[PDB]
RNA sequence: CUGCGCGCGCGCUACACUGACAGAGCCAGCGAGUACUCCCUUGGCCGAGAGGCCCGGGUAAUCUUGUUAAACUCUGUCGUGCUGGGGAUAGAGCAUUGCAAUUAUUGCUCUUCAACGAGGAAU
């Protein structure tokens, strides 16, 4: 038939790779993993413990799916409200940390790549390659 | 005194007074900008003394 | 744009293209009427031409 | 069962230290003073 | 102690009856030319099925 | 076809996936222990019971589901298993750690019939597969007796067999006629 | 209360025939 | 098939609530509510955006189900979501075909029909009710009686919903709807 | 030359176009799939003009939505009445008027607001 | 009519450093018990004493519970 | 049936939970009391004598006292140590307070005074080593509060005798019971009758309020075999 | 705490299981924004966070911004216990605005973890 991502609903597609970067064993994890927390906006740390393929995941297909991204936005985009206790909610943008790290793990596996033409991160072809042929896996399984 | 924050019209002004109560005395007073823009002292303000 | 009259017919309208929705044009809807910078689309013998003589 | 004490007029705070109890008055007394003093003052200038 | 089902023919206009209480006239389901007036709570209309408990009694203001 | 088996150890039960391996679902809602995770015959509905004596009957999906159908708190001894009956889908039974064994039914809240006999632990019983055998039961005890009831007749037992050995398994074999009561060294 | 006036009405006369 | 999933292409022939449950064979026991427990015209899922509160008894024309759910966003934090409690109704549905193997919107409908107060007292005299009333309290005393019995328990709304609609579907006294139309019937037999 | 057929569908501030082409039966919104777009729950209300019309009158059209404004409901809604009546629409221009008005009854016979706006006007009680 | 019980003693009151009452609950659970610890702090104790966060308090052994009550008594020892 | 395991350890009696209406149990509440607020104490006859006597209004009807020795015999009842007695009050003001059978009250009727002045101006009681309120100020009705399976008689004098041992009898497995002690000196029984199904008279004499709810109380527990 | 003449009024946040938390899905609309200037700010690094820093688009349907907003939806964790409901009060630390932050401008981190178990009569 051909494959896209597109063609593959969100959280079957964003786990199915989550599984398959945690499979590979290549992925660089910064190391305050697990003793971070995601947010200044956020109570707990994730509750996946090892979890950073997760985010990898849902980063490189939201490249995949347009242009060019920068850290700014995935930090607006991964925010959500702080609760600022008995004073209202306000969103707050999430750790540049964390996204800025991932997509320097994920470029030097080479699945994004800088884009200073524009600004940000575009997607690799090399990116398209295996997004593309693990969308075409997960249905596949179905 | 400095203007601290500038809306359309009301303007938050700083370094004039020290407290509240000479912001109470001085209610309602002719305030004027150095361009000849004219003013009224409106309110004190709560948490910047 | 208040006092306008909804069935108004010029007959530029069939040489323009109007202002639109943000929903049809898109991401880039600004609420001007786009014009034209004068360039056309071009025949196939005179683009021989021109590649000929490049 | 697990019987206890009732803590106990609606006039009056109850609170067992003295210190942070009478700096809760200063501060209600002092709250009390300003807005006096504030409203006699906005009267005058009006 | 049997359960009367029973329909409305004409609910009551200027009866008087206290709040949301609306008299009513309903004919029975069973024996269909017995009908009896009673008071009913609730939104009623016309041509619907009420179901009773106690029929010895015509139903007071 | 499924692909769903229950694996209890201490204090929750894991049901396992058949065709991927791994524990799909850990359930640990038990207070002290989860002595059998039993899953229905159709295949959505465990049922556990705890060391504590109650046993918790509650759905699981496919996915990560625990919600919880009926607690019994009747035995208030320890439970030590609790089956399904094969043919009919609310019929379940209990041997506890006291001395009976009882049928119970999943809309009501009392248990359906009882039955004593035993003298010791009764910890190990199943139901008699067969289309004869529509209502039998067989249960083992650490007395060094296998029973088998009649429900019809909630008196005592209908057959009895003393072993030598305290009794720690029981199967009937699928053709109905035969048992094999697992006591000792044999 | 028109119906029940009407009514004791005319029990009231009832008695009286 | 346009773009459809395989549950819907599988499920293609009638109309059936979450594309699992069919309206086909759903018998209202009771003869007096059949004019207002409204399951002739089916619909799929109950958010259906009807104007059924313009006038008098249009909410006897819309779906039973949607009556249940918009009866269940009822207190002051679950008063805007409606995604929320068509959640509810669906998780509901799935545990009452696992508790029964029956079909939950004839669970639903019996529910209704042996929770419905057949005669009340108004201040005190004793008065029958009207059939829209009886829907109306039913589904009232329905959805309250799972919230109350699902307050600060370990149980969710859905779960308690579920037993509790099962409870009332069999007409047993552990549901509250149920204890609850047995108190207004002995009241109003004791008035009379 | 072509068979293509525009029509648009509205909500509270939510408003979709449906182009309806000669295809071979694909539904998109906004570049993705009919499956995909919309919270879980709604999905059932955007498949209702496709079960009620069954599916071989959408085996050979080809429609694309777009969608914009409003929240999760109110698109949802824009885009089952883009569906339903871009369907009304193209069987109206390409194929008989008899085909025309047995899907229109269909629809209208299920859900008017498939096919007909209805706004919420502020009269109430005077 | 011989099986091991060696595991089956396990739902008991457990003592450690300064609550003397401890019972199963799982392995991060039980160490909020002990005043003084947290909910994020009970998760670092573990992943240094190669516990597994599945096991309850009560499936230890001799040896492995001991591992735990060294480590509450200094935090700088291991690194932190 | 097997022969039901030997309790080796005695039960700690857990209290009936609010939230449960699936036990039976005796509800009394002690209607029209009088607890009215003098200033800041109770408006009693000990020293409000002269008060009350000159401004002329019913000398007799301001008693706590009543309500004090009621609420006594009531928490020193085993229906209330077994745990199956939930009690409420109504006072002459609307006022409904749910006393919690977990409290032990003050025997004196001076440090009763205060803690009732203390309950009706702050509508609730803490406890000491407890954080759950022990006397709770609530709303009316007094329906929202009482089971739904339930028996709501009144102790009068006009009705007809019944023994309570059989009136306790022909009370339902799963059904609890309410009973309407009005705790006034002297008055009729109309205070209650928009809540009662049916008055009752438990002997030919007049009796208190206190050895009322004695003879109701010690009835149920021969009955429940506490 | 404004206002009206410890008392009063408008409010915010809660008392949880139609919930808290943690992932994950992912959707608006009315706005505004820098000249004799430092406004709205994308992206790239650094930083746990707040923030820092290098550049960058925009006097604007053109850039911020599809303002990927929040309730909300899902898959998990917790299980009725003042509990992980609640987050007052308080200690210590790091930042930003500003000539100035003590009487704590605001922001972030750790810790401390109060009252409050649906508000009574009334209105």
């Amino acid at each position: 038939g051909g494959v896209t991502v597109r063609d593959v609903d969100a959280h079957k597609f964003v786990a199915a790779y989550a599984a398959f970067l945690k499979r590979q064993g290549k992925l660089p994890v910064p190391g305050w993993v697990d003793t971070v927390k995601t947010g200044n906006a956020k109570e707990l740390p994730p509750q996946d413990i090892d979890w950073w393929y997760i985010r990898a995941a849902s980063v490189a297909r939201h490249v995949y799916l347009r242009k060019t991204v920068g850290v700014g936005r995935l930090r607006k985009v991964h925010g959500s409200a702080k609760n600022r206790g008995t004073r209202p909610s306000h969103h707050v943008d999430a750790s540049g940390s964390v996204d800025r790290k991932i997509m320097q793990a994920l470029e030097k596996i080479q699945v994004l790549e800088k884009d200073e033409e524009r600004g940000g991160r575009r997607i690799t072809q090399q990116g398209q390659r295996d997004l593309d042929r693990i969308a075409q896996t997960v249905a596949e399984a179905d | 005194g400095t203007p601290w924050k500038i809306f359309k019209n009301t303007a938050f002004i700083k370094d004039m007074f020290n407290s509240s109560l000479e912001i109470a005395k001085f209610e309602g007073a002719a305030i004027r900008t150095v361009s000849g823009i004219r003013g009224q002292i409106k309110r004190a303000l709560s948490k910047p003394e | 744009a208040a006092e306008r009259n909804e069935d108004e017919f010029y007959f530029g309208m069939m040489s323009r293209k109007g202002p639109g929705s943000a929903l049809t044009r898109g991401k880039g809807f600004t609420g001007t009427v786009d014009g034209d910078r004068g360039n056309k689309a071009l025949s196939v013998e005179t683009v021989r031409l021109l590649k000929t003589q490049d | 069962i697990k019987t206890y004490i009732p803590k106990f007029d609606p006039d009056k705070h109850y609170d067992p230290n003295r210190e942070r109890a009478e700096l809760a008055k200063l501060k209600a007394e002092h709250k009390r003073e300003r807005k006096g003093a504030l409203r006699e003052l906005r009267k005058d200038a009006q | 102690a049997p359960v009367k089902f029973v329909k409305v023919t004409r609910v009551l206009g200027r009866t008087g009856s206290r709040g949301g209480v609306t008299q009513v006239r309903v004919e029975f389901m069973d024996d269909t030319t017995r009908s009896i007036i009673r008071n009913v709570k609730g939104p009623v209309r016309e041509n619907d099925i009420l179901v009773l408990l106690e029929s010895e009694r015509e139903a007071r203001r | 076809t499924n692909d769903l088996f229950a694996v209890t150890a201490g204090p929750r039960v894991e049901i396992f996936s058949i065709r991927k391996r791994e524990p799909l679902k850990t359930i640990g809602r038990f207070d002290s222990e989860a002595h059998c995770g039993e899953i229905r015959p159709d295949g959505r509905v465990l049922v556990a019971g705890e060391d504590t004596g109650r046993m918790q009957v509650f759905d699981v999906g496919q996915g990560t589901r625990a919600v919880i159908l009926k607690t019994w708190h009747i035995h208030k001894q320890p439970v030590w298993v609790t089956k399904w009956s094969p043919t009919e889908l609310t019929t379940l039974m209990s041997c506890s750690d006291d001395k009976t064994v009882r049928l119970w039914d999943l809309p009501s809240n009392d248990p359906t019939r009882l039955f004593t006999g035993h003298t010791d632990y009764v910890r190990c019983g199943a139901f008699m597969p067969g289309s004869a055998n529509s209502n039998l039961l067989v249960s083992g005890s650490y007395d060094e007796t296998v029973r088998v009831w009649d429900a019809r007749a909630p008196g005592g037992a209908v057959m009895t067999f003393k072993h030598a050995d305290p009794i720690e398994d029981v199967l009937p074999l699928p053709s109905g006629t035969t048992l094999l009561a697992a006591s000792g060294n044999a | 209360m028109a119906g029940e006036r009407i009514a004791e009405a005319l029990e009231l006369g009832m008695t009286d025939l | 098939y346009d773009v459809l999933p395989k549950e819907v292409l599988a499920e293609v022939g009638s109309v059936k609530l979450f594309n699992r449950w069919s309206y086909d064979d759903i018998e209202i026991r009771d003869i007096s509510l059949t004019d207002y427990i409204q399951i002739r015209a089916p619909v799929y899922i109950p958010h259906s955006a009807g104007r059924y509160a313009v006038k008098r008894f249009r909410k006897a024309n819309c779906p039973i189900i949607e009556r249940l759910t918009n009866s269940l966003m009822m207190h002051g934090r679950n008063n805007g979501k409606k995604l929320m409690a068509v959640r509810i109704v669906a998780h509901a549905f799935e545990i009452i075909h696992l508790m029964t193997d029956q079909n939950p919107i004839q669970v639903a409908v019996d529910a209704i029909v042996n929770c419905g107060p057949r005669e009340d007292s108004t201040r005190r005299q004793a008065v029958d009710v009207s059939p829209l009333r009886r829907v109306n309290q039913a589904i009232a005393l329905l959805t309250t009686g799972a919230r109350e019995a699902a307050f600060r328990n370990v149980k969710t709304i859905a779960e308690c919903l579920a037993e509790e609609l099962i409870n009332a579907a069999k007409g047993s006294s552990n549901s509250y709807a149920i204890k609850k139309k047995d108190e207004l019937e002995r009241v109003a037999k004791s008035n009379r | 030359s072509v068979q293509a057929v525009q029509v648009f569908g509205k909500k509270k501030n939510a408003t979709a176009v449906a182009r309806c082409v000669q295809g071979k039966g694909l539904i998109k919104v906004n570049g993705k799939p009919l499956k995909l777009f919309a919270p879980e729950i709604l999905r059932a209300k955007l498949y209702e003009p496709i079960l009620i019309l069954g599916t071989d009158k959408f085996a050979d059209v080809d429609i694309r939505i777009r969608v914009a404004g409003g929240g999760h409901t109110s698109q949802v809604y824009a885009v089952r009445q883009a569906i339903a009546k871009s369907i009304v629409a193209y069987y109206a221009k390409y194929v008989d008027e008899h085909s025309k008005n047995l899907l229109k009854q269909e629809l209208i016979q299920f859900d008017r607001s498939l096919l007909v706006a209805d706004p919420r006007r502020c009269e109430p009680k005077k | 009519s011989l099986v091991s019980g060696e595991k089956t003693n396990f739902n008991h009151i457990l003592r450690l450093l300064n609550t003397n009452v401890d019972g199963k609950q799982k392995v991060v659970y039980a160490l909020t018990q002990i005043k003084g610890v947290g909910r994020r702090y009970s998760n670092l104790v573990c992943k240094k004493a190669d516990v597994d966060l599945k096991k309850r308090a009560g499936e230890l052994t001799s040896e492995e519970l001991e591992r735990l009550v060294t480590i509450i008594q200094n935090p700088l020892a291991y690194k932190i | 049936p097997p022969p039901a395991l030997p309790q080796l350890v005695a039960e700690q009696h857990v209290p009936i939970p609010p939230n449960d209406k699936d036990t039976k149990r005796l509800i009394v509440v002690l209607s029209n009391a009088s607890l009215e607020t003098y200033k800041y104490t109770l408006l009693n006859s000990d020293e409000h004598i002269g008060i009350m006597r000159k401004m002329n209004r019913d000398i007799s009807d301001a008693r706590p006292d009543i309500t004090h020795q009621c609420l006594l015999t009531l928490l020193d009842s085993p229906i209330n140590k077994a745990g199956k007695l939930q009690i409420y009050i109504q006072t002459a003001k609307g006022v409904l307070i749910e006393v919690s059978p977990t409290v032990r009250i003050p025997r004196t009727f001076k440090r009763f005074a205060g803690l009732m002045v203390q309950l009706l101006h702050r509508l609730s009681i803490k406890g000491t080593n407890t954080n759950e309120k022990l006397l709770k100020v609530i709303q009316n009705p007094i329906t929202d509060h009482l089971p739904p399976n339930c028996r709501k008689v009144t102790l009068s004098f006009d009705a007809p005798l019944v023994r309570v041992r059989d009136y306790v009898d022909t009370l339902g497995p799963n059904e609890s019971i309410c009973v309407f002690v009005g705790a006034m000196a002297k008055g009729p029984d109309n205070f209650a009758d928009a809540y009662v199904d049916e008055k009752i008279s438990i002997s030919n004499y007049s009796l208190s309020a206190s050895v009322a709810c004695s003879k109701f109380c010690h009835a149920c527990e021969d009955a429940w075999d506490i």
